[PDB]
RNA sequence: AUCAGCUUGUUGGUGGGGUGAUGGCCUACCAAGGCGACGACGGGUAGCCGGCCUGAGAGGGUGACCGGCCACACUGGGAC
RNA sequence: GUGAGGGAUGACGGCCUUCGGGUUGUAAACCUCUUUCAGCACAGACGAAGCGCAAGUGACGGUAUGUGCAGAAGAAGGACCGGCCAACUACGUGCCAGCAGCCGCGGUAAUACGUAGGGUCCGAGCGUUGUCCGGAAUUACUGGGCGUAAAGAGCUCGUAGGUGGUUUGUCGCGUUGUUCGUGAAAACUCACAGCUUAACUGUGGGCGUGCGGGCGAUACGGGCAGACUAGAGUACUGCAG
RNA sequence: AGUAACUGACGCUGAGGAGCGAAAGCGUGGGGAGCGAACAGGAUUAGAUACCCUGGUAGUCCACGCCGUAAACGGUGGGUA
RNA sequence: UCGAAGGUGGGAUCGGCGAUUGGGACGAAGUCGUAACAAGGUAGCCGUACCGGAAGGUGCGGCUGGAUC
């Protein structure tokens, strides 16, 4: 535009959408697992993804994905959720950390253990 | 003993009633590293013939790059097709700072110190054409002074003349040392 | 820390002898492992990757220190490559290996880090210690009876030390006049591509 | 241009006008 | 209406150049005459003169080409235009084509070249770039 | 501005009062002024800076350590 | 810092195999070496041209640091290996279990899932999440656009505002030059110096991109006072709808 | 357009604002031939809330006011060289 | 006289819940039709009005971003 049009109005930058709004500026956030269930992915994929409806201390109800081979999560479980988006399930934007609070590390795991909360067997 | 650079190999397809007809296209740059560049585009049925045709057609188009010692004369801006590329001279020891296609063209040109930036249409072929246009847009102090009808000291700045003078001083020293 | 695994393994993987006198490397000039003999795609990034890796491993420098040396060289008014080579050459373990007192660079580090040297009369045991112009290095008098030390001094017939270095007398007193120059350095490997690797 | 764009716009406008017609008396009752 | 006689001068010169014309006729101005003199002194135009027209004076600029018809001036542009005006100090003078061009600058001493202003240590308004 | 009108010790003057000192800081009287589409009057948010991070630069984010200024001391008011 | 030298056309064992053989690999076992730091002993600070008119005065501290004692003796893990991007084979599962930043891999040959050998990048760290900047010329002052990709108001008149043809004199507001004051210290940069190097610290310049005071210039922009007719409007005579 | 006697820069654009603005539609009062949303039949069709056929009210028309929209398009703002 | 806290009164403003109710997005497999794209079998679309289970139909004015002449 004209330099006078720029003087009168100026440049207003675009707005930056908030990412992971339920964490409220925190890396991790604790919650109680209100429900555990399984759901089916989109068109070209086929599995039983393990998800959990949890209630964070932000007083926000969210869905989190449970990674690994297996888990022992039921209702009323202290879980620690963190960021992370899996493309396969459109609704989920959070993942439950394996190896903290009531969430156990996967069993018989011996590669990339840290990301799955497994101790180094001696 | 030339410098050959293959920057893009692309499989193009035509549709016929039977099915698809496949061909390969290659963009190749040939240079001697002393200030000679050539850009060739070769179409064939398979990659090696395409590369060979591109090399041969590149060798039919060479151009002179007006560089003083190790860098271009002055900043330039080049528009070609829909690509825009900016070139700026640097100081010795800087290195070549350019994106893929521009990096290939400038490495083949023999320039060692340059600031290059691509300002749209990141397609390799159009970027290469823009780089070539920017290089062709360059000017050299001798014909500038001739065009204005003035002694070269009245046209060029002091620093450029000094850098040129030490450039041919080093060139004469190198010629003497390589003679024996 | 510092590297602990076998040196011949990485020397054979790089395909270039690092010590120089190795016998198990030249007979296997191919990388190790199951698929070391397989042909690999030719990419420049990989090329200067082994260039930097062998440059920083022929000495013993870890990644962080070598990076720091790179930024130290870049800010200097001279050219980046020559500055980096000079800075790498200025270390004590490099000097003692280049002065003929050590047969192995790792041995040179293990010797200079054991407090067997004194620079300018003050005890120093820093493998990364950098020497300067007009500098004098001596060996503590108690260590002259050390068996490997006398083994090293009796065999003073190896490849002669560069011009700037001087082992002048029977006391093995090291004098350094001025920092080595590029042609004075006489060390293999390409150097501008390391600048390219770290200048992306 | 392409008539798919005008087609999308016209369908949205048509649905909204139909909805407005369907809830005339209720809207007048609430607004008053 | 006419808002920028200087830019009109520059663009008439440019358009006449790109079509390979030899004479350009213009309304006369003192600043236009000064610009034309600075252009002639730097070997960008063959000559320039003034004539009496039917109302006011007129300025005629004779362009210069090479032996094989090479245009002497490669580019003309206006920097400080009505609206946004540009002023430069004595220690931030611009460089055209890395120094191979000429930047006309109006200072309190008169109308000078960027090198003339740098040598005399003054500053002013950057009227145009010619190269 | 999906907040266009706001102000009556409010704008000026005079005689007094008060203060360390100028002053509607206060009081009695007189004049009807003063601010605003260069955003008055409303709503939201926030301690400010030298600096710090990023960036070729312009710019963007920020005010942790260290240093300077301000404000506060369970909440509100007051004075010795 | 968890060791250094030499050591076979290069022991096993694991894993592949085209059943020949190859990788781990000089790696291991082996004979010498030195002890860094910790370990056990002995001595033991500077900080104090201090304080005190009484003979004393260090919290750190018996600490840093030196001189000895036998011995390699006490010291390594974390990610990744479709392509972007350094690095492959076997086995088990078969659209299940599962992976994933993008495109996307799994339905009996998976270098992509999981486990083994191998390899690559780092190493007292390695990965993950969150936040900000960059790449993004993707709010474009530097540095973008509006026929058909998003983008010219349905069309005019006009208020505030923005901009303005040729020329004469003056002011010195914008502009520009010089000089002076200020711009705390620390921070940044350059140089030097100090602690065995480093991180760290000190010293001396620069930076502190602005503001104000005095003095100079008057081309351009602007104000004030004039002039001109080429823009604009009017006047006279004809024209078409 | 011609003459150029006259004024002597009085020009350009224009945020908000105001005016004008096809057709359909609304209010009051007229008018009503033809055409014709809606509404009736007939036909086609698996069904035809349509296309085709026969009728046909509002409207189209006039006076005075409202609304203020169109593929209101050259999908192209105005002034100047 | 001024004066914090408190009492009474009518408004202003910003939010949560709410029986019932409207539209929007996405879903391995469902029912009804055929509206647009070739003159898509009645050219399509724009503003407006009426009508119909639904896409949709028709009247008035406009556009070519409509095929053949």
């Amino acid at each position: 535009p004209t330099i006078q049009q720029l003087v009168r109005k100026g440049r207003r930058d675009k707005i930056a959408k908030v990412k992971t709004a339920a964490l409220k500026g925190s890396p991790q956030r604790r919650g109680v697992c209100t429900r555990v269930y399984t759901t089916t992915p989109k068109k070209p994929n086929s599995a039983l993804r393990k998800v959990a409806r949890v209630k964070l201390t932000s007083q926000v109800e969210v869905t989190a994905y449970i990674p690994g081979e297996g888990h022992n999560l039921q209702e009323h479980s202290m879980v620690l959720v963190r960021g992370g988006r899996v493309k396969d399930l459109p609704g989920v934007r959070y993942k439950i950390i394996r190896g903290s609070l009531d969430t156990q590390g996967v069993k018989n795991r011996k590669q990339a253990r840290s990301r799955y909360g497994a101790k180094k067997e001696k | 003993n030339y410098i050959e650079r293959v920057v893009s190999i692309n499989r193009v397809s035509k549709v016929v009633k039977g099915g698809r007809r496949f061909s390969f296209t290659a963009l190749v740059i040939v240079g001697d590293g002393k200030g000679m560049v050539g850009v060739g585009y070769g179409k064939a049925k398979e990659v090696p013939a395409a590369i060979a045709k591109g090399v041969e057609e590149a060798r039919k188009n060479f151009f002179r790059v007006p560089l003083i010692g190790s860098t271009i004369t002055h900043p330039v801006q080049g528009e070609a097709a829909a690509g825009v590329v900016m070139l700026r001279p640097a100081s010795p020891g800087t290195g070549v700072i350019a994106g893929g296609a521009a990096r290939a063209v400038l490495e083949c040109a023999g320039v060692h110190d340059i600031l290059a930036k691509s300002l749209g249409s990141d397609n390799a072929i159009n970027v290469v054409h823009a780089t070539v246009a920017a290089l062709k847009l360059l000017q050299r102090p001798e014909e500038v002074a001739a065009r204005r009808g003035l002694p070269i000291e009245d046209v060029a700045p002091a620093g450029m003349l000094k850098a040129r003078r030490e450039s041919e001083a080093l060139a004469a020293a190198a010629a003497r040392e390589g003679s024996a | 820390a510092r590297y602990t695994g076998p040196a011949t393994r990485k020397s054979r993987r790089l395909g270039v002898d690092l010590v120089g006198g190795d016998q198990s490397f030249e007979k296997r000039p191919y990388p190790p492992g199951q698929h070391g003999r397989a042909r690999i795609k030719e990419s420049e990034y990989r090329q200067q990757l082994q260039e930097k890796q062998k440059a920083r491993f022929s000495y013993g420098v870890m990644e962080k220190q070598f990076r720091r040396y790179y930024e130290e060289a870049n800010r200097q008014p001279g050219k980046t490559g020559d500055n980096l080579l000079r800075i790498l050459e200025s270390r004590l373990d490099n000097v003692v290996y280049r002065a003929g007192l050590a047969r192995t660079r790792r041995m040179a580090r293990q010797l200079v880090s054991h407090g067997h040297f004194l620079v300018n009369g003050v005890k120093v045991d820093i493998p990364s210690y950098r020497v300067s112009q007009y500098d004098i290095i001596d060996v503590k008098e108690k260590s002259l009876n050390t068996l490997p030390f006398q083994i090293a001094r009796e065999t003073a017939g190896e490849r002669p030390i560069p011009s700037w270095l001087q082992v002048v007398g029977e006391r093995q007193r090291i004098l350094v006049h001025q920092l080595p120059e590029r042609a004075q350095i006489d060390v293999p490997l390409t150097e501008q591509l390391i600048v390219e690797l770290y200048s992306k | 241009g392409s008539v798919i764009k005008k087609r999308r716009k016209r369908m949205s406008k048509k649905k909204h006008r139909k909805l407005l017609r369907r809830t005339r008396v209720q809207r007048r009752k609430l607004g008053k | 209406t006419m808002t920028d006689p200087i830019a009109d001068f520059l663009t008439r010169l440019r358009n006449a150049n790109s079509a390979y014309h030899d004479e350009v006729t213009l309304p006369h101005s003192k600043l236009k005459a000064n610009i034309a003199e600075i252009l002639k002194r730097e070997g960008y135009i063959s000559d320039y003169r003034t004539e009496d027209a039917r109302v006011g004076k007129s300025l005629v600029v004779q362009l210069k080409y090479g032996p094989s018809r090479e245009r002497s001036i490669a580019g003309l542009r206006r920097v400080s235009k009505p609206g946004l005006r540009v002023y430069a100090k004595s220690t931030n003078l611009p460089r055209v084509l890395g120094g191979l061009g000429v930047a006309i600058i109006s200072t309190s001493s008169g109308l000078l070249t960027d090198r003339q202003a740098a040598r005399q240590g003054v500053g002013g308004e950057v009227l145009a770039y010619v190269w």
